[PDB]
């Protein structure tokens, strides 16, 4: 899927639209969400509609429980879970030079999303001492400066192939005499405009 | 060995003494408190 | 509604299909009427089944959905559609 | 959306979009700038000051200036560097309930 | 399917995937600290976060080479090494009998904190801007007046 | 080095060339009577998907870090072509190569040839071996209460460990080694015991007692306000495997065979977690209860098993408080020769 | 290696071969080039060095054959040396991204480099290559396989030895006051965690300085202040007088006093008043290991200090009864509170200030500690061995999860209240404290105000509080307010308390 | 172009230090008396505008040696290993050339720290490493030649680069200093025709906080400002105005939003001149600048509490009351109908002293009184050496679910009787409130004694009383 | 991008009511 979101217009301010057109949106928006469910066309692989969300959750998933009533844990018993994003019976059976150096300083040098911090005594460690140290193993806002950066450079590596995908596609159908399967196993996860008739259609 | 049990993890573990003399440290409002320890209250 | 020259074509090319499945060369109008049913049935049936999940669909001789659907089973579907197809006809104003 | 109501003479969906606009309105009516008379005064223990754009993943566009919404966003001061924001410590769901329910009397007057 | 916002900050922007914006990250930074360090503990059995046996056989160690230096250039090695090395080996067996705690709030509370004092703590609002931001952000400086530097700290965070 | 991926550093010009080149000779015509192509890395992922498939690569092989024996056979084979000892033991001293590899073991032996050399003398000797590990490496200030209050602790520890039926055997019972402030109290580990065997009733009630045995020790020896948080390790093994017991085996009779816990590996901190189920407090209360039934009848059998043993646990507090430190062998023949009493086995 | 990298003539003879690679890895400063240099001076055979960053130019294949032609005439004049320091910019590992010239060039070389190295497979070829790099992590594994770079040896940073034995090397040839070898003792034992390089600098600066200022040889105070000033920087100015340095000293003093008079902690060194840093203040200080050393204590000494039953530490006599890891921890607690209790008594509720209130805000964290999870607390030893506080590890995903048997023990057990019970006794002892030795804070204060370098002694100070006499909990200057809660009738023992609850009973006498 | 050292002004340690390195480069005089060698490395660290060249430039000329500078602008480039040439070329030049001095700029645009960052880095930190192997590499030494580098900041620099051995000595330049500006705009006005009525003691303790650049700056727009007057000199008028515009910047403001500035400085003004806790006022302005929208009033830095920390509790209540101030005028002039969008930022600030109060112990409630803050306190380096930011982390093991209620019940009725007691207070002093805000629309900007004086003279007598009790007291 | 789609933060003395409502509404159809 090539690349709506409102939380622009409450903590950004942006608001760069004029009244009637985001009025426009939300009617629009309210009448499908309601009235397309199950209607031809008008309503299918769309992830605006509630109900087809509920379905999937009731075929695909197990049966998810309510709240706890535990306090310092968020709703269910768990804790907070991160901003950014990167059989058995009991335990008792769940507890069973070159390369040494070189792969051990290897492993250890790498960065860990699940590892806390660790605090300077307030006067710092002397000069020189503290450049042996990791910056991002004592400083807060390093780690995650470094997180954001891993996080936004992962996803400004998307580059849409939508368009000349669809065009080949629809190329082969002025030919004669072959045919082409084309295999999947996820095929929720596919473009919308490839379903669309005339291109993949046939499914099997 | 105890057949009834109670809503609250202060009288499971503790003894009637030690409930009627702690029961006050509890972070509780006034008419649970008033529900533990002897029913006299 | 709501559809493009693409989807009529589109949709003419599934009504010779559907027509194929009843033993008949020629496209009537029932075959588009079954060819939309059909568009729609494929979309949610596609969207459960996907994984170790399923449990909607009644034909394919698995563990999971049998083969004839039993007969129990067909007539509270029968029910259940004639109901609710009783109840959009006597509401004012409905769809048709 | 109310004079849709009063001429048709039935609810619709358009005072769905209205309230949405709306609302927001009443929530800096309250917090943030502090005109109502929620304590007495107007000063709430809590407030939401907005954000620069320059935060979001931006676009550009040949479009002039909203009619109003971007227009009467030039009284606002938006935060710009992070070390400096001050966020007060959340209400405890029973300020909450005091605080929204000075938006709501608001929206009603 | 709707929630009903239990435990968290009650409006929170997005985050760097989507915003750009890093100061709920930072936030849960000290929120995972103070789990460390108050609740939970660093691995299953601990009252708290403790000194680990690594470290108690560092300070030794220190200790043991400092106490070396003087005595040998002013002027039983070798077994209490080895025997020191296979100690070292243990380093895993969680169920280790460690009786006090108070070692770590003598190292990490008056050591590295209240020992010292910190003398940037506030400041009368009326700058010479209207904000702090815009005197930080500011052309030239503002933090001159002998000529003794009057600064300002920033603002408090808070996560509840 | 040719075996790697297609996107690598090329344009579809030389890498692709020689994968292409590589599957025409493999695949196309192939004439290839007898030939085995023995292609080798040590990463198998980076290989394209293209060379994999059936046909193509398909066997493949993997060689593990060998073990005290492996590592003692590639000792013996090296041995060959070189002036080692004419005879010398060395099994035993594979065993102290634990994590290496064979280049590692080749490397070992070339330095302890040349430690030999440095030696002058032209016959490599055994302490050769070991000097290779060692070239590659570079009153009582405890008062006499806190030595009491571990000793206790790790004496009624190890008792009740020994008179215990299918128990692990004590490898070292060791209080404030060289005045480093700790004690414990090793088990022998073994990889004769396979995980996959399910675990009695009787088995895990006798590891609930074990780990009380410590705190029961000191509660009767030194009395209650003198005892320490020392013992907290203990304490929460013994909880977790309480409530396994009730929540994960339907062990308890209230509850029922419900299921409320699951044991779960991590992603290789610790090894394991938990998955958790939000009960009400109803279904809380009432398994709440068979726990502390179970950890108080736990924490009496402990103190019986220990009252009984009041002689063979005071020679072994007094062994630990003048010797500092014990074997297996050595605490077994203390505690028989002063009349130690065994659990019976019912079974 | 070198002697048998020069006819060995006795190593051959039990075939123990020479490693045909090292790797010399470590921190910047260490000495891995002058090293290098230094075996290569030893060495007496052909020594080609080149730096890792010369191969790559303008064009394509060039470093190919650079490195192909160094390491060719290099096997021609065999046996011989060749040192390329840095590879770190040749030997990188490859990547997977990137289709830039530059990787192409690099890995070419890297390919070639390679091949090379293993192109030693006639064992007679004596070429010996050497790398050293501060970047072990980016090597590339093809490099490290055996057969090609067969050791890697790390220097470390010098320990105290090392470091005397450098300072000493070093200062041949420079004016040493007095004797030098306790100079040097002490700039070794001062000088932790510096580098080698960082030690030969020092000694010049040092050599430059006497010249500038003046003085024949080089003494300890201006080494010292050499030191110091090269790890911080330059030495901030004092802070001026006014009528806040005064409060600012008697809040300071008071720390001092109640830091003095805690049982069982460590011995103070030193209460300054200047600290010539930048953003810090007075400060309270603590012996270190040299002092440790000095004196001999073991290392955990505070950790078994809450046993020993008959000493003193500063101002603090505990007599044939221990502590017990309770009072050992709460005895934190009124030292924290000392400030800002000597400010509410001397001038009411408006001096308490914000000087004092980030310790006052770190002793909920002690005290819940020492309620909640120490398993100590007189009140919960005698309970069924019930864990009312755990948590069962966390997911990959990094979230922890909650004994679900615990749904409201920590309402129903009351650890809040507990602690707050905990906390005001506290502030009532340290209120008790402040009131007593008001004189000896008062003294405390003044004379480290009117000291040569605003910083008084661990001595001295221990001297002041035991000198002076207590003072009379009259209200002389205590607010009034404060007056009040100091007269509180404490009732801090428990005997006392016992008889009232033995003499329900008739058939029990009490004697004394 | 020549350079002495007395052409440049100030940073006396920086000629001492920079002084040594002329003694030991031309006149090798004491320094095989005392053994110490050369230092070979000096970096200049500061921020820019502070003039880190023409101080190279200064030594290299009193030292009378070979000044081929040359920053990293021409050291960026992305073509195959030309950044490694080009350091390869300037070093062997400079050492055929030797003696020298090799003078770099904008070291830290190239000398970050090797990591793998960008695909520039496979490049970037090349050029870097050829750079250390210039420095020390092998060779053990050249001639003994000076490399001296040019960086704002220290910390972003690699960590072999700025290791003794490479960089010895360590040089800061700050802003001028009191002194310092004295004689740097002194001998910047030999280059300018200036009359004799001028005393530069008002000018150096005027142009406070600003860089030589600026110094330059403000003598250049005097110069241009003389000629486009039409005079021929420049006098003390001339400059206090040149620099008056420097600082406070240079937009039409309507008479109608002018009136709402002259309320609310007014209004903070007489607060801040009748509560005895608060320093008093220095200046009050309602001329907009560039980055304040709004008027400003500024009070008197007090160095005891800005230099020890010592804020006690009476002041921050009374700063409670001063923030609260100016929507109290507004209100009370324009009516509660008309009250503006000017007054968010002092409701945040307002709400961080209420905070402030209850999180560092100063509550009355029992349970927290001198007891305890709100959460945990957890500290972290900011972007300098000594600041550090705080952080309060408060959760359900902490706060009892019922002190919250407690904390926000508090803190509002703070806010809310603040507001009222400061509204009672302006009415009282209604008078005063009018004369200020005429004198301060008539005339645009006033001073602390024309404030003072007006309301001395026009103020209810029982705040004047109170304000007299408290006059002579130093701390409060 | 346990599943939810909606998410509200008024306080529960008003879900108890809007739930009400919400029930009503489905009784009566
Ligand atoms: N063992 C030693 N004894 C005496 N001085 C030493 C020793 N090792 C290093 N030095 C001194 O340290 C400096 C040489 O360090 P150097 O050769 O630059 O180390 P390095 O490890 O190569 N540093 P770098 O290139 O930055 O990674 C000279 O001042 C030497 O005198
Ligand atoms: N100490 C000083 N004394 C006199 N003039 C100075 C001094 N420092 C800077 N200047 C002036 O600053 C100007 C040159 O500054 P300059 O060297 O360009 O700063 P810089 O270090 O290069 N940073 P930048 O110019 O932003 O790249 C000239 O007008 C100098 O007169
Ligand atoms: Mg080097």
């Amino acid at each position: 899927r090539r690349p709506n979101g409102s939380f622009k217009e409450d903590f950004f301010g942006s608001q760069r639209d004029e009244v009637h057109e985001k009025n426009q949106v939300v009617y629009q928006l309210t009448r499908h969400a309601i009235t397309h469910y199950k209607k031809p066309f008008k309503g299918d692989y769309s992830l605006a509609i509630p109900t087809n969300l509920y379905v999937t959750d009731l075929f695909l998933k197990l049966p998810t429980q309510s709240i706890s009533n535990l306090t310092n844990v968020e709703n269910h018993n768990l804790s907070i879970k991160n901003k950014i994003q990167h059989n058995k019976n009991s335990y008792l059976q769940l507890t069973q030079t070159s390369p040494f150096s070189v792969l051990l300083l290897k492993e250890e040098k790498r960065l860990k999303p699940n590892k806390i911090v660790e605090e300077l005594p307030w006067t710092s460690l002397p000069g020189e001492q503290l450049a042996t140290k990791p910056r991002t193993s004592y400083s807060v806002r390093a780690k995650v400066a470094m997180l954001a950066e891993l996080s936004l450079s992962n996803l400004s590596a998307k580059l849409d192939m939508i368009t000349d995908l669809l065009v080949i596609i629809d190329s082969v159908r002025s030919n004669k005499g072959f045919v082409v399967f084309a295999t999947t196993d996820i095929p929720h996860v596919l473009d919308p405009a490839l379903r669309r008739p005339g291109r993949l259609d046939e499914t099997i | 060995q105890d057949n009834v049990i109670s809503w609250s993890a202060m009288e499971i573990l503790m003894s009637r003494r030690q409930v009627d003399l702690y029961k006050q440290d509890a972070d509780m409002t006034e008419g649970a408190i008033a529900k533990l320890g002897p029913p006299p209250a | 509604a709501g559809f493009t020259g693409a989807d009529v074509m589109g949709l003419m090319a599934r009504a010779a299909r559907m027509a194929a499945r009843q033993g008949r060369h020629a496209i009537t109008e029932d075959d588009i009427y079954a060819a939309m049913e059909n568009k729609t049935m494929e979309a949610t049936l596609e969207a459960s089944t996907a994984g170790d999940g399923g449990g909607l669909v009644g034909g394919e001789g698995v563990e999971g959905s049998p083969d004839p659907i039993p007969p129990q089973l067909r007539r509270a579907v029968s029910v259940y559609e004639a109901g609710k197809a009783l109840l959009a006809y006597i509401t004012p104003d409905y769809e048709e | 959306g109310f004079a849709v109501r009063t001429a048709l003479g039935e609810e619709t969906n358009f005072t769905a979009a209205d309230i949405k606009r709306a609302t927001r309105m009443a929530k800096k009516y309250v917090f943030y700038y502090g005109f109502s008379e929620a304590g007495g005064a107007g000063i709430t223990t809590w407030a939401n000051q907005p954000y620069s754009g320059d935060f979001v993943i931006g676009q550009q566009r040949a479009r002039k200036v909203v009619s109003t919404d971007a227009m009467d966003a030039f009284a606002d001061w938006p935060t710009v560097s992070e070390d400096f924001r001050f966020d007060a410590p959340s209400p405890s769901d029973v300020t909450w309930h005091r605080y929204t329910d000075e938006v709501r009397r608001v929206l009603k007057g | 399917l709707l929630s009903f916002a239990d435990g968290n900050i009650l409006d929170e922007p997005p985050s760097p995937p989507f915003s750009s914006l890093l100061i709920p990250a930072k936030r849960f930074e000290n929120y995972k600290r103070f789990f460390r360090d108050t609740l939970t503990g660093d691995k299953m059995g601990q009252r708290k976060s403790q000194i680990t046996l690594l470290e108690k056989l560092q300070y030794h160690m220190q200790l043991r080479s400092i106490k070396q230096l003087n005595a040998t250039f002013s002027s039983n090695a070798a077994l209490t090494s080895q025997k020191l090395d296979t100690l070292m080996s243990l380093s895993t067996n969680n169920l280790l009998q460690n009786p006090t705690n108070i070692n770590w709030y003598y190292q990490n509370r008056i050591l590295k904190r209240h020992g010292q004092y910190l003398t940037n703590q506030w400041w009368n609002g009326q700058l010479s801007e209207h904000n702090a931001e815009t005197v930080f952000l500011s052309d030239i400086d503002w933090r001159s007046s002998l000529d003794v530097l009057l600064d300002f700290p920033d603002t408090d965070q808070y996560y509840n | 080095a040719m075996g790697a991926a297609r996107g690598a550093q090329a344009s579809g010009d030389e890498s692709a060339s020689i994968i292409n080149e590589l599957l025409v000779q493999m695949d196309g015509f192939e004439d290839n009577r007898g030939i085995v192509v023995l292609g080798a890395t040590n990463r198998p992922g980076a290989i394209d998907s293209a060379l994999i498939r059936p046909g193509r690569f398909d066997r493949i092989i993997y060689m593990p870090l060998p073990d005290a024996l492996g590592r003692a056979k590639i000792m013996q084979v090296h041995a060959r072509n070189k002036a080692v000892d004419p005879n010398i033991n060395w099994y035993e001293v594979a065993r102290a190569m634990a994590g290496f590899t064979g280049a590692d073991v080749m490397g070992l032996m070339a330095r302890a040839a040349r430690m030999a050399a440095r030696q002058g003398r032209h016959a490599i000797t055994e302490d050769d071996i070991y000097a290779a590990m060692e070239n590659k490496t570079m009153p009582d200030p405890i008062p006499p209460q806190l030595r009491r209050a571990v000793s206790v602790y790790e004496a009624g520890k190890a008792l009740l460990a020994y008179i215990t039926p299918d128990y692990e055997e004590i490898a070292r019972v060791s209080v404030c080694p060289l005045n480093v402030l700790t004690g414990f109290t090793l088990f022998v580990e073994d990889e004769d015991k396979n995980v996959n065997a399910i675990l009695t009733r009787s088995e895990l009630e006798g590891r609930m007692v074990v780990h009380l045995a410590g705190r029961c020790a000191e509660k009767l020896v030194m009395g209650e306000g003198q005892m320490t948080g020392m013992g907290s390790p203990d304490l929460f093994h013994a909880n977790l495997i309480a409530r396994e017991m009730i929540m994960s085996m339907g062990m308890g009779r209230r509850t029922g065979p419900i299921d409320l816990l699951r044991v779960a590996a991590t992603s290789e901190g610790d090894p394991f977690y938990y998955h958790t189920t939000d009960m009400s407090t109803e279904q809380a209360r009432v398994a709440l209860a068979e726990v502390v039934e179970l950890l108080d009848a736990a924490e009496a059998k402990a103190m019986y098993g220990l009252a009984i043993n009041w002689r063979a646990l005071q020679a072994l507090t007094q062994a630990l408080l003048d010797r500092g430190t014990i074997t297996g062998k050595e605490v077994a023949h203390i505690l028989e020769s002063n009349g130690v009493i065994h659990f019976p086995d019912p079974y | 290696i070198v002697r048998m990298l020069k006819g060995d003539e006795a190593y051959k003879r039990v075939g123990a071969k020479c490693p045909k690679g090292i790797i010399f890895q470590g921190p910047p400063g260490t000495g891995k080039t002058y090293l290098a240099r230094a075996i290569a001076g030893e060495a007496e055979v052909p020594f080609f060095s080149s730096v890792g960053s010369e191969f790559v130019e303008m064009f394509a294949g060039v470093a190919a054959a650079r490195v192909n032609s160094l390491f060719y005439n290099a096997r021609k004049k065999a046996p011989a040396i060749i040192f390329i320091d840095e590879i770190d910019a040749i030997g990188r590992a490859r990547s997977t991204l990137g289709g830039d010239p530059g990787s192409m060039e690099r890995e070419s070389a890297l390919l070639a480099m390679l091949v090379q190295m293993d192109g030693i497979a006639n064992k007679t070829e004596q070429v010996l290559t050497i790398g050293a790099t501060n970047l072990a992590q980016e090597l590339d594994a093809a490099l490290l396989r055996p057969g090609r770079f067969e050791v890697v040896y790390e220097v470390p940073q010098p320990g105290p030895s090392a470091r005397m034995a450098i300072l000493r090397y070093h200062a041949k040839g420079k004016p040493l006051e007095g004797d030098g070898q306790r100079l040097l003792l002490k700039t070794a034992e001062a000088t932790q965690g510096w580098s080698a390089a960082a030690l030969a600098n020092l000694m010049n600066e040092a050599a430059i300085l006497t010249v500038r200022r003046n003085v024949p040889a080089i003494s300890l105070p201006m080494v010292l202040e050499l030191v110091e000033g090269l790890n911080w920087g330059e030495q901030a100015p004092r802070i001026p007088d006014s009528e806040a340095k005064d409060r600012l000293a008697l809040i300071t003093a008071a720390k001092a006093v109640a830091f003095a008079l805690t049982p069982g902690l460590e011995p103070i060194k030193s209460v300054t008043m200047w600290s010539g840093r930048r953003g810090l203040g007075p400060s309270v200080d603590f012996i270190a290991m040299e002092d440790k050393a000095a004196m001999d204590m073991h290392p955990e000494e505070t950790e078994l200090m809450g046993w020993r039953t008959n000493f003193k530490t500063n101002a603090a006599v505990v007599g044939d009864e221990p502590l017990g890891e309770f009072a050992h921890v709460a005895g934190l607690l009124v030292p924290l509170y000392a400030g800002r209790a000597a400010e509410v008594a001397l001038f009411g509720k408006d001096g308490a200030s914000l000087a004092t209130a980030q310790p006052l805000a770190d002793c909920f964290e002690i005290a819940y500690y020492c309620v909640r999870n120490s398993q100590v607390h007189p009140r919960f030893k005698s309970l069924p061995p019930l864990h009312t506080t755990m948590w069962l590890g966390r997911d990959d995903a990094g979230r922890w999860r909650r004994d679900p048997l615990a749904i409201g023990f920590d309402e129903e057990l009351g650890y809040h209240k507990l602690t707050l019970t905990l906390l005001k006794a506290s502030w009532r002892r340290a209120l008790r404290l402040v009131a007593q030795r008001r004189s000896a804070i008062t003294k405390v204060a003044a004379e480290m105000l009117a000291a040569p370098e605003e910083k008084i002694t661990g001595a001295r100070l221990v001297e002041i509080i035991e000198s002076t006499p207590l003072d009379d909990l009259g209200g002389e200057g205590l607010d009034g307010a404060a007056a009040a809660a100091v007269v509180e009738e404490a009732g801090n023992e428990f005997l006392p308390l016992l008889k009232e609850v033995l003499g329900q009973v008739p058939g029990i006498i009490l004697t004394g | 172009e020549i350079i002495f050292f007395d052409d440049i002004a100030g940073n006396k340690q920086a000629k001492v230090e920079l002084m040594e390195v002329v003694d030991f480069f031309r006149t090798p005089e004491k320094f095989k008396a005392s053994g110490a060698r050369a230092p070979k490395g000096v970096l200049l660290v500061g921020p820019p505008g502070n003039g880190k060249t023409l101080m190279a430039r200064a030594v290299a000329g009193e030292s009378g040696v070979a000044f081929i500078s040359s920053s990293a602008a021409e050291f960026i480039e992305m073509y195959m290993g030309l950044g490694a040439a080009r350091v390869r070329d300037l070093f062997n030049t400079a050492r055929s050339v030797a003696p020298c001095i090799i003078f770099i700029d904008e070291l830290d645009a190239v000398g970050r720290q090797r990591q793998g960052g960008g695909r520039s880095n496979d490049e970037r930190d090349n050029t870097v490493n050829q750079l250390l192997t210039e420095m020390d590499g092998f060779e053990a030494e050249q001639q003994g030649i000076v490399v001296m580098g040019a960086t704002n900041r220290k910390d972003v620099l690699d960590a072999a680069l700025t290791r003794p051995g490479r960089f010895d000595r360590s040089i800061e330049v700050r802003r001028p200093d009191f002194q310092g500006r004295l004689e740097a705009v002194k001998v910047h006005l030999r280059d300018k025709p200036v009359a004799a009525e001028i005393d530069y003691v008002s000018l150096a303790s005027l142009m406070g906080g600003m860089s030589g650049a600026q110094i330059a700056g403000v003598a250049n727009t005097a110069c241009f400002l003389a000629s486009r007057d039409g005079r021929s000199e420049v006098n003390q008028t001339d400059l206090t105005l040149a620099v008056e515009q420097a600082k406070y910047g240079r937009r039409f403001v309507g008479a109608g939003r002018k009136k709402r500035f002259a309320v609310m400085e007014a209004s903070i003004a007489l607060a801040a001149t009748l509560l005895p806790a608060i320093e008093p006022v220095e200046y009050a302005t309602i001329i907009p600048s560039t980055r304040s929208p709004l008027g400003r009033t500024v009070l008197k830095p007090h160095v005891g509490r800005y230099t020890t920390g010592v804020w006690t509790y009476r002041y921050l209540r009374e700063q409670l009351l001063v923030a609260l101030a100016g929507r109290a005028g507004e209100e009370l002039v324009l009516g509660r109908d008309e009250l503006s969008s000017l007054n968010q930022h002092r409701l945040q600030m307002a709400r961080q002293v209420a905070w402030k109060i209850m999180n560092s112990g100063m509550s009355s409630h029992p349970d927290y009184q001198h007891l305890r803050g709100l959460g945990s306190n957890y500290f972290d380096g900011s972007s300098e050496p000594g600041r550090f930011q705080q952080t309060t982390v408060v959760m359900d093991a902490n706060q009892t679910r019922s002190e919250a209620v407690d904390a926000d019940m508090e803190v509002e009725g703070l806010l809310n009787g603040g507001y009222k007691q400061v509204f009672e207070l302006l009415v009282r002093n209604r008078a005063a409130l009018d004369a200020l805000t005429e004198l301060l629309l008539e005339r645009e900007k006033i001073s602390g004694e024309e404030v003072v004086q007006v309301v001395e003279e026009l103020g209810h007598p029982e705040d004047l009383a109170r304000r007299a009790q408290w006059a002579g007291y130093e701390l409060l």
